[PDB]
């Protein structure tokens, strides 16, 4: 049941993927420690709620 | 056994 | 599929303009 | 047993671990997610919507309402600024506070690019065009027209497009600048001016506002979580 | 080549500028890197970059010293040095940043009878030691950047005890090159010797070393270039024998970034 | 839980360990590497770098630029030594402070071949032929020429090639020298001569230097890691 | 996700390669050991920095 | 085969240099 | 040069093209299109003065 | 599972 991951390596040693292990002890979700390879949404709902698209070339009164 | 990722 | 840790996006080249496309302008009572 | 040895770090406890602990409500029927509006991923994405900024910190204006507005008038062309203000945005105070400015003070520090949109919110039949200025750090902050139109800048002319946007590209010596007042990371100046001058015809207001936003590019980014010095505790 | 061709005797040309030598001992290229323009994927600044070309890569010449025997050795920091030099001055003053590498040539000739060796050391980094023994890192902007003039080094570490009004300078003592380490070890450092029997000249080549891409050239210098005598200078029997020494220097592959008004540095 | 037993070596600290810790900064935007030019992979890279040695030590020329000249002049033939020196690379004051000296400092055990370079600061009108030795160690100390000739030696003749090289080759009983004075690992005798003299004409100085630099070959060792005597903090 | 490696064995038993096995416990590259097996370079870039190669049997100066 | 009235030649293009090359050295005692 | 063997030295030749200060001083004249002649066994030096015009042609 | 070296 092992859990096999990449870490994205930043400083090098002067010494190809590296990788680290993970298992879970125990039967509750709640237990388990945070995976940390976390999804990234765009910002529209938020930066662009209108019902027209807008296209920013364009005159966005028209 | 590994579940690799 | 965009991970959190991915690269955020690389600057393009950029020339000279002379256009009708008009990016600088626009108008915030939308609310965008 | 299992012949273990203990190394370094054996019972501490470090705050930003992350390790897995025993749970103390087993087999708890845990209620399921429904589908919310609005549900927030990464706290950059509120940082690139716009916020209005506080440019007018005056002694009698600062902490009110009137602080958010840039007056104008359809007075004679002059060259000298509308308002002046440093690329410092967790640190300065007119930048420290906006939505951006915020989430840059829970961090040590940033990179990217920023942009700043003015809207006019003066009567229809008002006309004018403005310069808005970066100058890049490392020489004299610009308070003349003339110094400023040597920088990164846009002219906008006012009409029915209401509002105008310039961009602060990301110029920097290092990969990051700090979030705090310092020299070796400063950032450089961004300034307003009259171009020609706000013109209107009779019967109509000559003083009007304009209204600033600040929202980040997206290459824009921010490291190293640190506490704010926006909020406490006195006891 | 059996035509002809020999170490000793080079050409460089940049831009509208011609160096010719007939007794140079090959030329050094600094970390085995020839100077380069920033690549895109080291890039930083997002604006389109400022490059003069042949208006800034050329060879300046500075002003000529002279050594004595007396002479202790001279110092110069680079882009400081040629701050003041045409075009490239120019284009350091208007923009935030800049980066550029340089061809650095040194001349010294002589004669036949005479002798002595002068080090030519090229250092990353170079951070001199200050007047100070109350207060440290107190050496002033104008002191610290001697422009095309240079600076010179000591024999002998004297403090500044005017705690008033502290001179603010750099008291660089030579078998110490000037910040604590022995000279003997300088040779680590890019170099060439000029050895009066063997050589009128010294010609290194240094790319753009930086812990960053590109930089403030008017905040910090990226190189500074050390000259001193390993062997004095001596001539038949003349008690008070004098050589100029010239220095040549052009920058390489630079290029500029955040352009805005001309920066006007307070040097005195 | 597993059954586990604690070995000896339990809770302690080696400063010499290496092990796993949790990391303080979780998921922090690393800056990346830029090619920055001159990496070093191994301290012995700076040992194979020429560096000049301070032969000169005396009361009046050490701590001065002077304690790296040795003066040669136009006079008779002699048979008696220029200058004379232990090889004890870490541990002789000559040697010791040079780079290779310097590193050598931080470590217990040294081995390999060295090269001794000495450079002719005289005028071009000078000629001279010169002998460098090196006699390995159990024997008398060279005094005169006709000692140093019978070990190992170069016969330099001064001309357009300025400079001549003579290599110390690794001639030991043990596997590895230790970096301090001691005599069950001694190295020998570096020593140089005048074979004929230097010869000058008229109108030419008499008098001139020579410069010496040392540096290691590629069969050069060094281990045993261990703190320096040449650096300390007194409080 | 287990990492097996050769020992360089010095002194050996009375007593074919030895080995050793590691494995990373933790997410980010920083928390993990230093591997040691890293690499030598020539020392050319400051022992022979010059512009034309030289060659050992010729004169250096020609 | 070259006529008076053809035009010289072109300038071609050159850049910098660091070589062992000398042609802005030479000897008129040879009478070249 | 028809200096002796035995003398040795490093000369500027300069050109600089129209419209500013004449050159005076070495300063000035290092700015424009110059050759560093160092002297020795080739004992002649060229600098060539490349035509840098805003006419066509020149009058004599 | 067992990458070796
Ligand atoms: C999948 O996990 C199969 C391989 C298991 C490898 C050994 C696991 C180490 C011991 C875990 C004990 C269980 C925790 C309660
Ligand atoms: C690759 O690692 C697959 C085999 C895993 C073997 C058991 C690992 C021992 C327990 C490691 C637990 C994880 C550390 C957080």
């Amino acid at each position: 049941g092992a859990q096999v991951s990449s870490q994205k390596v930043g400083a090098h040693e002067n010494s190809s993927t590296i990788n680290y292990t993970t298992i879970n002890y125990y039967r509750d979700s709640a237990s388990n420690a945070a995976s940390k390879q976390d999804f990234s949404q765009d910002p529209s709902k938020f930066t662009e709620p209108i019902k027209d698209v807008l296209i920013k070339t364009a005159p966005m009164l028209n | 056994g590994s579940s690799s990722t | 599929a965009a991970t959190s840790r991915d690269a955020l996006p690389n600057t393009e080249a950029s020339g000279p303009t002379h256009s009708k496309e008009i990016p600088a302008l626009t108008a915030v009572e939308t609310g965008a | 047993g299992l012949p273990v040895m203990n190394t370094p770090g054996s019972n501490q406890y470090l705050t930003a671990d992350n390790f897995q602990s025993p749970c103390a409500l087993p087999e708890f029927d845990v209620t399921p997610p429904i589908d919310i509006p609005g549900e927030v991923k990464n706290m950059m994405e509120l940082a690139e919507i716009d916020t209005m900024i506080p440019f007018d910190l005056s002694a009698t204006k600062k902490n009110t309402m009137e602080m958010y507005r840039v007056r104008l008038s359809d007075k004679p062309h002059t060259d000298d600024p509308i308002l002046c203000l440093s690329l410092s945005p967790a640190s300065d105070p007119r930048l420290s506070h906006t939505m951006l400015g915020e989430i840059l003070n829970y961090y040590t520090h940033w990179a990217g690019s920023l942009k700043f949109t003015f809207l006019f919110c003066g009567s229809m039949m008002a006309t004018g065009k403005l310069l808005v200025s970066y100058a890049p750090p490392g020489a004299d902050p610009p308070k003349k027209r003339k110094e400023a139109m040597l920088g990164t800048h846009v002219i906008w002319d006012i009409g029915l497009q209401s509002s105008c946007t310039m961009v602060v590209p990301w110029i920097s010596n290092t990969t990051y600048r700090q979030t705090i007042d310092d020299s070796f990371t400063e950032g450089g100046y961004i300034s307003v001016f009259y171009q020609t001058r706000i013109v209107v015809p009779l019967s109509t207001p000559r003083e009007m506002d304009i209204l600033g936003f600040v929202s980040a590019c997206n290459d824009f980014s921010v490291r190293l979580l640190r506490d704010t010095t926006h909020i406490e505790q006195k006891a | 080549e059996a035509c002809g061709y020999s170490d000793r005797v080079l050409q460089l040309t940049l831009g509208n500028s011609t160096i010719t030598t007939q007794e140079a001992a090959n030329s050094v290229v600094a970390y085995g890197r020839w100077p380069e323009y920033l690549r895109d994927s080291e890039a930083n600044p997002v604006d389109q970059p400022t490059e003069p070309d042949v208006a800034a890569c050329r060879f300046y010449t500075l002003d000529t010293v002279s050594w004595t025997k007396e002479s202790r050795g001279w110092w110069w920091k680079l882009p400081d040095a040629l701050r003041d030099m045409g075009l490239f001055g120019q284009n350091m003053y208007y923009h935030y940043l800049g980066r550029s590498g340089y061809t650095v040539h040194v001349q010294c000739n002589a004669s036949k009878f005479h002798q002595g060796a002068l080090g030519v050391f090229a250092v990353p980094e170079m951070c001199l030691a200050g007047d100070s023994n109350t207060t440290t890192m107190h050496t002033s902007y104008q002191n610290a950047n001697p422009g095309e003039k240079g600076g010179t080094f000591t024999g002998t570490f004297t403090p500044d005890n005017n705690q008033t009004s502290p001179a603010r300078r750099f008291c660089p003592v030579d078998y110490l090159l000037g910040n604590g380490t022995l000279l003997g070890n300088a040779f680590v450092f890019p170099h060439q010797i000029i050895n009066l029997r063997t050589n009128n000249c010294a010609t290194l080549v240094l790319p753009y070393v930086n812990s960053l891409s590109i930089d403030s050239m008017v905040k910090h210098n990226n190189w500074g270039i050390a000259i001193l005598p390993l062997a004095p200078l001596n001539f038949a029997s003349e008690s008070s024998p004098e050589i100029p020494i010239t220095l040549t220097i052009a920058p390489m592959c630079c290029e500029f970034n955040g352009l805005r008004n001309i920066t006007l540095p307070r040097l005195q």
